[PDB]
């Protein structure tokens, strides 16, 4: 376990230096002694100790959230592709409804999505086969009634 | 909001067409994912030299983690742990140590 | 199974919450429990519940 | 007369992009990531902001 | 020596597609009309690495071959070496250290693949060492100043090293010129054309006139 160092560390960094901590006013000059302590110390673990000092194993994960061509997720199975009809779709965790049709927009090889003014999705790339598709909202409108006196 | 309507024109609501089918698409990677190598490994590293591992190109299954003994701490920030199986990820980094 | 009262309680979905006993979000009621490990414990475990 | 109104119709689109202090602007991400018990703390901000 | 920058150094902010629109963003860029250090080949010292580096090179026989980044340089830091003629990049990222006068007569990654212009941007953020690159022939030939015009850069490589860095030196061959520029946080505006490429950028921290463009 580390004990002494001049100042804290930025996140996601490591340091295994063996320089002597200059606690005292005298210049240690790389010599261990009084007020010149060794940076590391050791813990102890005995089976009869209390739970307050028993050892614990800890693991930390980290994510990236669909900002690139994805590579890892669950065992959900695919299906055949249908177009020119009003359909519900799910591409890599991006869900939506609408109509898919063949397009002709040209992308750079590393690109994966297409947006617009309203930050909504407009063009996607099928991860199964390299070709480009776009989304169009399904038809809708308003209705009115004309009538004479009841 | 009445029983009588006068002569004229009125506007009531709107109409939208409904879908009829469901479509999903995922990459066709079918390699078992190596979570085994880290969770139930034998000896872990030291805190001052903490060890990390990179995981990519695999199919995950986060339910198997429940096979262990009653945990002391199991928490998440930013994602509800229940639906982890319904999201796709790009790269995975896993750090381990003992405290 | 102890903390599984949370499943009995309104909240997140789960096996006990959905397939054993459910309470809606707008439900008005209460859940009380006594630790029965002092009593229900038997030799070689208890297998009288499913 | 033809100009001003057109502009007054464009800005109303752009306000659809601001996050209003929520987790994300897209409305499907919140329901695809969080849980039903806690998404209501977030949806309210977007509804009021619009 | 010193020389004018002449409106260079713009790269894509992210890996998303747009078309026929005006956008505004903020990031670590190179301010327009900034003086830049200059060197000639025989004078090859170590230069600071404050907050990211803009590197540019004119050569035809590929004298420049590699980079070394570190703080104390006691054989305990990463290095980058290449074997490329024009368009075949080979990268090794081990921690081998040469002598105190390097020249040409964890290893988390490895890859093997006059009328030239090489341009690179090295950036460091949160344990990540992002590398953006661009290659372009120049029909300008030798004149007094850096070639004029406008272009865009693309992102190439990421690496999760995570080590504090303060100084860097280049690697030359022995038996061409280059420049070094410093980065800075700033906010720009960009225009995305019809065919999906950047064609114009505007600052709003340079002159009183441009502030009106940025706010309008
Ligand atoms: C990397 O480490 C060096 C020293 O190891 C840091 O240098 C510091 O620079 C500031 C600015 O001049 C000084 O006030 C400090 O005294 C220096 N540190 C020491 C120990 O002398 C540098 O800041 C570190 N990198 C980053 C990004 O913080
Ligand atoms: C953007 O790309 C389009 C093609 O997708 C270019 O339009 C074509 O230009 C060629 C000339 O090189 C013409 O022969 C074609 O008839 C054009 N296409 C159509 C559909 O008319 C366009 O020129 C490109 N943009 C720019 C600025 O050059
Ligand atoms: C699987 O995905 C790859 C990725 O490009 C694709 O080339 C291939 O056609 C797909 N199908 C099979 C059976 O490999
Ligand atoms: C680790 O080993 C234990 C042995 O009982 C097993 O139950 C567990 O599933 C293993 N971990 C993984 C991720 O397979
Ligand atoms: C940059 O350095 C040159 C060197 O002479 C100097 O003339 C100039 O004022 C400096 N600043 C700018 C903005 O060019």
């Amino acid at each position: 376990y580390r004990l002494f160092r001049k100042s804290n560390l930025k996140p996601f960094e490591r340091d295994i230096s063996t320089e002597i901590y200059q606690a005292g006013n005298k210049p240690c000059n790389g010599v261990a002694g009084f007020n010149c302590y060794f940076p590391l110390k050791s813990y102890s673990f005995r089976p009869t100790y209390g739970v307050g000092h028993q050892p614990y194993r800890v693991v930390v994960l980290s994510f990236e959230l669909l900002h690139a061509p994805a590579t890892v997720c669950g065992p959900k199975k695919s299906t055949n592709l249908v177009k020119n009809k009003c359909v519900n779709f799910n591409f890599n965790g991006l869900k939506g409804t609408g109509v898919l049709t063949e397009s002709n927009k040209k992308f750079l090889p590393f690109q994966q999505f297409g947006r617009d003014i309203a930050d909504t999705t407009d063009a996607v790339r099928d991860p199964q086969t390299l070709e480009i598709l776009d989304i169009t909202p399904c038809s809708f409108g308003g209705v009115s009634v004309i009538t004479p006196g009841t | 909001k009445s029983f009588t309507v006068e002569k004229g024109i009125y506007q009531t609501s709107n109409f939208r067409v409904q879908p009829t089918e469901s479509i999903v698409r995922f990459p066709n990677i079918t390699n078992l994912c190596p979570f085994d190598e880290v969770f139930n490994a034998t000896r872990f590293a030291s805190v001052y030299a903490w060890n990390r591992k990179r995981i990519s190109n695999c199919v995950a299954d986060y339910s198997v983690l429940y096979n262990l003994a009653p945990f002391f701490t199991f928490k998440c920030y930013g994602v509800s742990p229940t639906k982890l199986n319904d999201l796709c990820f790009t790269n995975v980094y896993a750090d381990s140590f003992v405290i | 199974r102890g903390d599984e009262v949370r499943q009995i309680a309104p909240g997140q979905t789960g096996n006990i919450a959905d397939y054993n006993y459910k309470l809606p979000d707008d439900f008005t009621g209460c859940v009380i429990a006594w630790n029965s490990n002092k009593l229900d414990s038997k030799v070689s475990g208890n297998y009288n519940y499913l | 007369v033809v100009n001003h109104n057109a502009q007054a119709l464009n800005t109303l689109v752009k306000q659809l992009s601001s996050k209003f202090g929520a987790i994300s602007s897209v409305l499907n991400d919140i329901f695809s990531r969080l849980d039903p018990p806690e998404a209501e703390v977030q949806i309210d901000r977007l509804i009021t902001g619009r | 020596a010193y020389t004018n920058s002449f409106t260079r150094g713009v790269y894509y902010p992210d890996k998303v597609f747009r078309s026929s629109v005006l956008h505004s963003t903020q990031d670590l860029f190179l301010p327009f009309f900034s003086n830049v250090t200059w060197f000639h080949v025989i004078d090859n010292p170590v230069l600071p690495f404050n907050d990211g580096v803009y590197f540019a090179s004119i050569e035809k026989s590929n004298i420049i071959r590699g980079w070394i980044f570190g703080t104390t340089l006691d054989s305990k830091t990463q290095s980058l070496l290449i074997v490329n003629n024009a368009t075949n990049v080979v990268i090794k990222v081990c921690e081998f250290q040469f002598c105190n006068d390097p020249f040409l007569d964890n290893c988390t990654f490895e890859y093997v693949s006059f009328k030239n212009l090489r341009e690179f941007v090295f950036k460091n953020i949160d344990g990540y060492f992002k590398i953006y690159s661009k290659h372009t022939p120049i029909i300008v030939e030798p004149e007094r100043d850096l070639p004029q015009g406008f272009s865009a850069l693309e992102p190439l490589v990421d690496l999760p090293i995570g080590i504090n860095i303060t100084r860097f030196q280049t690697l030359l061959a022995l038996h061409a010129a280059y420049y070094v520029g410093y980065l800075q946080p700033r906010t720009f505006l960009l225009k995305y054309n019809e065919n999906g490429t950047i064609t114009d950028a505007v600052d709003c921290a340079l002159d009183p006139l441009s502030e009106t463009k940025c706010t309008l």
